[PDB]
């Protein structure tokens, strides 16, 4: 039931990208997608359309003290740049 | 007996205002730097 609603809600047609690189043309791939992918979905159901929420960077620390290990692993991270802004660059 | 009584109570008034205006802020800053270890929380992971 969970996987059925998962596939009915998430792998929808207006959010998936067929990407193909290498030795192939564009009209060929477009026409194959018109034959096979056309008829997939796009009729999204009535309720719970997926839309993000701006998630809260809390900022804290967690330490798993486990002294039966040879080496130590530390990661430290700060605030998010995003995607569209050139602060990423 | 006390040639300094006037000015010592003047400085007593100024010290009362200083330690009423300052000492709550130092207590706030103490609680703000001890604020992490008041809220730290443990959990027990063995295999």
């Amino acid at each position: 039931a969970d996987l059925t609603e998962y596939l009915s809600r998430h792998y929808k047609a207006p959010r998936m990208v067929l990407a193909a690189a290498g030795g192939l043309e564009h009209r060929q791939l477009l026409d194959l997608a018109q034959k096979h992918f056309s008829g997939l979905s796009g009729t999204y159901d009535e309720d719970a359309v997926p839309t993000l929420t701006p998630c809260r960077f809390t900022g804290s620390e967690i330490r798993h003290r486990e002294d039966g290990l040879p080496l130590a692993h530390v990661a430290i991270a700060v605030e998010g740049p995003g995607w569209a802004n050139p602060d990423n660059v | 007996a006390e040639p300094e009584h006037d000015h010592r109570k003047r400085m007593g008034l100024k010290m009362l205002l200083m330690m009423g205006l300052l000492l709550p802020l130092v207590y706030a800053m103490k609680r703000h730097k001890w604020s992490v270890l008041k809220s730290r929380k443990l959990a027990y992971r063995p295999p």
